[PDB]
C-alpha cells in the first residue's frame, strides 16, 4: 500500500553566486591628525 | 544410450547457469531495500535434485 516515491533526480553541482559586503559600522581609532574624517552612519565621498 | 551424456551435460550446465544467476541477482540486490508493493527483499537460494530415470541429470525443483 504505503511504499517509497520510488523516483530518480540527480544533481549537477554547485556554483558561486555572489559575494554580499556586509556594510556595518566599523570602530574609530584616533590618528590625532587634524585632515582625517570619519563616516559615522552611512554615506560614501566622491 | 550414449546420447544421454550431452542430455546429462546440457542439464548440469544450465543447473550451474542458474545457480550463477541466482547468485549474481544476490549481489545485486545486497543493499537493496522496499522492492514492488513495499515487501522488503530477500534472498534466494536454489536446490540440486538428481533425476532417477539409477544414475540422471541434475534438475532445479524450485528456487
Amino acid at each position: 500500500q504505503t511504499t517509497l516515491p520510488s523516483g530518480l533526480q540527480i544533481g549537477t553541482g554547485v556554483r558561486p553566486v555572489a559575494t554580499e559586503r556586509l556594510h556595518s559600522q566599523g570602530n574609530l581609532s584616533q590618528t590625532n591628525n587634524s585632515k582625517d574624517v570619519a563616516i559615522k552612519g552611512q554615506g560614501f565621498f566622491q | 544410450a550414449l546420447l544421454n551424456i550431452f542430455d546429462i551435460a546440457g542439464s548440469a550446465l544450465a543447473a550451474q547457469s542458474k545457480r550463477l544467476n541466482v547468485a549474481a541477482s544476490n549481489l545485486a540486490n545486497a543493499d537493496s531495500v522496499t522492492g514492488p508493493d513495499g515487501q522488503p527483499y530477500r534472498a534466494k537460494q536454489v536446490v540440486f535434485q538428481v533425476d532417477a530415470a539409477a544414475t540422471g541429470g541434475v534438475k532445479v525443483a524450485s528456487v
